[PDB]
């Protein structure tokens, strides 16, 4: 794909690292520098350092791996319960921002310029050591074997690491040795992902501060490893049954090892799903979560929190990290040939698809299903997104209906017609339609199911926009007769917004379909 | 009648000495802790 991925110019290969590149003298000083500022505990002139010199030159100040690592143990410090120690530390505050603050900023900052490789900005030498310090910390940061509930080698011999000697920077345990237990990692995302939409000020506070930005710079980067892997580590050419191996090996494929559990389809569309709207299904056991870091869930006194976000903030950025997980998930999975399957994770596409779908399906509040569906850029979120609302939508029309007519949308983003003519033929059977079985007394459920009927076929009419644009959808009397389909669900819907069973409006989605293709109600208003 | 309106008159310059001497040394003791304070982070960046 872009250069991040096959820039190999300046690597020198090793048994343990194949991205490795070896130092020159100006990095080769920048990094003792920097070890010997954090050796002092001088953590302000470390972040000063690094910022001093950001954006300020054509040439890229590179953060060794090992400083990498003590930002990510920095972004732990949090001022809401850690203000005494931080004060004391740095009793001038001359940068008027928190250490962790700083840390974190630092951290987003290289993984940006990490993400794409600009090599008129930024010269390609700096650019893979800096992909090399990024991916040797992950690779220190291997979770271990999942738990229901080595010290640390320094590839470089050119200096001395300043994690040697130590294991804790402010009274907080290193990031990757508190992770490199049995039941960590996994503990750290339920915790992160049940305390996302907390309205307890303590727990919300270290879901938005500490731990939703740091597990999206981990997954961003496990999933650079994830396609460094694929692109080298792999034979290329191979017999389609130890490729399978090379992927059971897969960094993302021990990231997802950590969450096993006994069935992974069910636990993992629980644990994705954490704190969510949707009733508890089977009355599956709860997860045990406990703060990561000591005091995470208390409030320190001298902190006075004075930031207030909206339920509309909460559930939407949660929902985006759960989507990210879950893409994450489907990068590992689709890369697997058909027919076989992974080893060590016991992982099926096909599962994990039914299993999102069972609770998509089972949400009550259609807000963060729609958050969950409601993306800013559709090409990045392309490979699973559709598969999703697909399969949420199979399952509304098999719970509401009895005939389950199958669905082939997926694969009919090709063919514009096609998927209008499939449109049409589901709307004629009715199950798209508001249906008639559904009593006076649970017509608030069918409006839900409906609704999100509606926002799953939204969904891929965006991505058949995405995929085939507007050219044909009145040259071709099948989008014609799709809108005038959407109509006449229109009109059935309308007989009972008639039949006056409440005063709220039925879910419409005809004006919706007229803004993205319906062309303003097709001739309705336009002629 | 004497002796005590003598003895109030001692009473009063004594209370006033007293508060005096204690305006000195809390003025002093909190010189100090600021100058304690400023040595203690100039000696912590001398050293780092």
């Amino acid at each position: 794909d872009g250069a991040l991925i096959n820039s190999v110019l300046y690597v020198s290969p090793r048994n343990g690292a194949h991205y490795f590149v070896e130092l020159t003298e100006k990095h080769l000083l920048a990094f003792e520098m920097l070890n010997s500022m954090c050796l002092l505990e001088n953590y302000d002139h470390v972040l000063l350092f690094l910022e001093c010199q950001f954006g300020k030159s054509h040439n890229l100040a590179v953060i060794p791996f090992d400083i990498i690592l003590v930002l990510f143990t920095l972004s732990t410090l949090s001022e809401y319960y850690k203000e005494p120690i931080l004060r004391a530390n740095d009793p001038y505050n001359t940068s008027r921002e928190t250490l962790s603050r700083r840390a974190l900023k630092l951290l987003q900052k290289y993984l940006a310029i990490l993400k794409e490789f600009d090599s008129e900005q930024y010269n390609l030498y700096d650019l893979e050591l800096l992909r090399c310090q990024f991916f040797l910390a992950i690779d220190t940061l291997t979770p271990k074997k999942q738990k229901w509930g080595k010290t640390f080698k320094n590839p470089y011999r050119s200096y001395i690491s300043c994690l040697e000697q130590r294991n804790t920077i402010l009274g907080n345990r290193l990031l990757n040795l508190k992770l490199n237990e049995p039941g960590e990692f996994i503990n750290m995302i339920l915790w992160t992902l049940s305390n996302s939409l907390q309205e307890s000020t303590p727990l919300f506070l270290s879901s938005h501060e500490i731990w939703m930005p740091l597990l999206e710079i981990l997954i961003d980067l496990f999933s650079c490893r994830q396609d460094y892997f694929i692109q080298h580590e792999v034979a290329q050419n191979v017999s389609k049954s130890l490729f399978v191996q090379r992927l059971s090996e897969s960094p993302l494929a021990v990231f997802f090892e950590s969450l096993n559990t006994r069935n992974f389809a069910n636990r993992f569309s629980e644990y994705v799903f954490l704190n969510c709207d949707y009733k508890l299904p089977s009355d599956n056991y709860a997860t045990p979560v406990h703060p990561v870091y000591n005091g995470e869930n208390t409030i320190v006194d001298t902190y006075i929190p004075t930031i207030k976000c909206s339920p509309l903030y909460k559930s939407q950025k949660s929902l985006a990290l759960r989507r990210k997980l879950i893409g994450s998930c489907f990068k590992l999975l689709l890369r697997v040939p058909d027919g076989h399957r992974l080893i060590t994770p016991r992982i099926v596409a096909d599962d994990v698809i039914q299993g999102i779908s069972r609770t998509l399906a089972s949400f009550n509040d259609i807000l963060q299903f729609k958050k969950f569906f409601m993306t800013e850029n559709l090409s990045q979120e392309s490979y699973f997104i559709p598969l999703l609302a697909e399969g949420t939508l199979s399952e509304i029309l098999k719970d509401t209906q009895e005939c389950v007519v199958i669905l082939t949308l997926v694969e009919n983003l090709s063919d514009g017609v096609s998927f209008c003519n499939e449109v049409i033929g589901l709307v004629k059977s009715k199950c798209f339609a508001f249906t008639e079985q559904c009593s006076q007394a649970s017509y608030e459920e069918a409006v839900l199911n409906i609704e999100k009927c509606d926002v799953c076929l939204l969904v891929l009419l965006r991505y058949l926009l995405h995929l085939i644009g507007t050219e044909a959808i009145l040259d071709a009397k099948e989008q014609l007769e799709m809108l005038h389909a959407i109509e006449k669900n229109d009109s059935g819907r309308r007989q009972w917004a008639k039949a006056l069973n409440l005063g709220n409006d039925p879910p419409l989605l005809y004006p919706i379909v007229s803004q993205m293709f319906g062309v303003h109600d097709k001739s309705v208003i336009i002629e | 009648q004497e002796e005590v309106i003598a003895l109030f008159e001692k009473c009063r310059n004594k209370y006033k000495e007293g508060q005096k001497k204690y305006m000195e040394i809390d003025e002093a003791l909190n010189r100090l802790h600021n100058s304690l304070k400023a040595r203690d982070q100039n000696y912590k960046n001398a050293e780092k």
